């Protein structure tokens, strides 16, 4: 349908330029994590993946509730879902590998958390593609 | 979604 195509092409606009930014704060944790760098530093990157992370949630929360078909709603609802899971699973594992830092296993639950993150939400921008489609 | 507000308190 007609809305449903220009609202799809027009939010898949704002989830490429909001995928550079999150991809920015992504690198920028694994970074941090790789130079062993100490809570005061991994936690204030932590909060930078969510936050521009977030921005991508709130834009398929926005999609969903505008979207008249049932199959794009549904869709969009899984991902914005499925991030907003990981968000709070990005924010347990920071708190627990900062509880118990230093500790390496406690680090790489939390860097796994947060590469899932960015292949959901590249897996999200890419069915919008497909959807707009 | 949950409030953004809220996950950034939860790490401050």
């Amino acid at each position: 349908g007609p809305s449903d195509r220009q609202l799809l092409l027009f939010y898949l606009e704002q989830a490429e330029a909001n995928l550079t930014t999150l991809t920015d704060a992504v690198d920028a944790f694994f970074t941090a994590v790789a130079t062993n760098q100490p809570p005061k530093i991994f936690v204030a990157h932590s909060k930078f993946v969510i936050l521009s992370a977030h921005k991508l949630v709130f834009i398929g929360d926005t999609l969903s509730r505008q979207a008249k078909a049932a199959d794009v709603r549904s869709q969009v609802t899984h991902y914005s879902n499925l991030l907003s899971d990981l968000l709070r699973g990005i924010v347990a594992t920071t708190k627990a590998a900062a509880l118990q830092y230093p500790s390496p296993s406690a680090a790489q639950d939390m860097v796994d958390r947060v590469k899932e993150l960015g292949h959901s939400t590249q897996q999200f921008r890419r069915v919008l593609g497909q959807l707009a489609a | 979604m949950d409030d953004l507000d809220a996950l950034l308190a939860d790490l401050e």
